């Protein structure tokens, strides 16, 4: 899980 | 004490119980696939996850993920798979922190919400599954937890479920059976350095995250989750304390960051934290109102009475002679801030003495390939950083330039990042 992926 | 008292081999009969072909109650049609209950109310699927979402039923191809449509297609791996997740459940269940989320996890059973009556108290069907019996036919059992393969992104994983028409019920007190994707067969790498590991153009990945704590990151939504305590995941934090996203304009939830805990969840402001307290704390009277109207129960599997038991135990409701149910505010106060303080993944990090990334605020660095079903690879009481070897000390384990042979990278993503 990961912040990135709101990227 | 074992939390899965069952070693099941992947290749085990079928028996209609605690093997078993099912289906989920997703919309459309699906194919029975072979699951295995590892604990009352806990299943696990050892398939790719084409199932819940149906915009993602492929497996074919965003900085960090990787991509292998034949990950998780074998019985080997399947085996492989049912064996690694089930050691880091045991091994999560080893700590006390672990030993009282999965405790508050098996307790949160979804609320019989489903009812249009409001005198009758009835289950929501996508909180259950359907078990093909001996004899063919389905029966549909109420469960609160699978764990299930990765879809197309194997290392996209997340803690999802079946919505409602009407509501929300992850965040309304009522709660719902919780998917994770998740896979125990690769992990991430991170920087020992904060000034590097939360830079995008900065490191290879030295050292390896401890899968369990991957999982228990997941099964501490799923605990939100199944309480229905969620925050909603437009409520988000513009981060303004790193150069790169702001660049990017990255926001973070709310979610995350107290999932995280630490210093992470301090982003939310006081006066937030007191919104959401006040909002679920409002949910979970509307539960006990909802349970005092219920005069009868739909269904003959479970007596009324047993089920408003199950939810008194579940939310920690007073009963008074009448056995009338309230919210006690210092008990409710008490439980959220369990569920949503109390497990955290740096708490975790704590509980198992491995490194890890010290806030969710970073950047990844690097997929590698692993294998932690060999004892000689990993353990319940040690993860890599085995005892009484060159891996105990310093973290050694999860230092994949000292302890090689346990990591091959896949991918590396720093410089991917648009910076
Ligand atoms: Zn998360």
């Amino acid at each position: 899980c990961r912040a990135t992926k709101m990227l | 004490m074992q939390f899965v008292n069952k070693q099941f081999n992947y290749k085990d009969p079928v028996n209609g119980v605690d093997i078993a072909y099912i289906k989920i109650p997703n919309v459309g049609q699906m194919q029975p696939v072979k699951a295995f209950k590892i604990h009352n109310k806990i299943w696990v699927i050892p398939e790719r996850d084409t199932f819940t979402n149906p915009e993602e039923g492929d497996l074919n191809p965003v900085p960090v993920s990787y991509y292998d449509s034949t990950y998780l297609s074998t019985d080997n791996e399947k085996d492989n798979y049912l064996k690694g997740v089930t050691k880091l459940f045991e091994r999560i269940y080893s700590t006390d922190l672990g030993r009282m989320l999965l405790t508050s996890i098996v307790r949160g059973i979804p609320f019989w919400g489903g009812s249009t009556i409001d005198t009758e108290l009835k289950v929501i069907d996508t909180n259950c599954i359907n078990v093909i019996q001996p004899d063919g036919s389905y029966r549909s059992e109420e469960l609160n937890l699978v764990i299930i393969g990765p879809s197309a992104d194997i290392i996209q994983f997340e803690c999802k479920s079946f919505g409602h028409e009407v509501l929300n019920l992850t965040r309304n007190g009522y709660g719902s059976t919780q998917y994770i994707r998740f896979s125990p067969d690769f992990t991430f790498g991170f920087e020992e350095s904060l000034e590097v590991d939360t830079n995008p153009l900065l490191g290879a990945g030295k050292f390896a995250t401890d899968p369990a704590v991957t999982l228990a990151h997941e099964l501490i939504h799923a605990g939100h989750r199944l309480y229905g305590i969620a925050i909603n995941p437009n409520r988000v934090f513009k981060v303004n304390t790193n150069a790169y996203y702001e660049m990017s304009g990255l926001e973070v939830s709310f979610e995350e960051l107290r999932t995280f805990g630490g210093h992470d969840a301090k982003f939310i402001d006081s006066l937030q934290e007191n919104e959401f307290r006040l909002y679920y704390y409002n949910k979970f009277k509307d539960i006990a109102s909802t349970l005092n109207k219920a005069k009868s129960i739909v269904g003959t599997t479970a007596s009324l009475q047993y089920m408003k038991n199950v939810f008194k135990e579940k939310y920690l409701l007073s009963e008074d002679t009448s056995g009338k149910f309230s919210v006690d505010k210092l008990k409710f106060d008490k439980l959220y801030k369990m569920l949503t303080e109390i497990y955290t993944e740096d708490n975790f990090v704590k509980f198992f003495k491995v490194l890890n990334r010290k806030t969710y605020l970073n950047f990844d660095k690097a997929v590698f390939k692993i294998n932690i079903v060999p004892k000689v690879n990993y353990t319940i009481y040690d993860g890599f950083n085995l005892r009484n070897t060159n891996l105990a000390a310093n973290f050694n384990g999860q230092n994949t330039e000292i302890n090689n042979m346990n990591f091959t990278k896949l991918k590396n993503f720093t410089g991917l990042f648009e910076f």
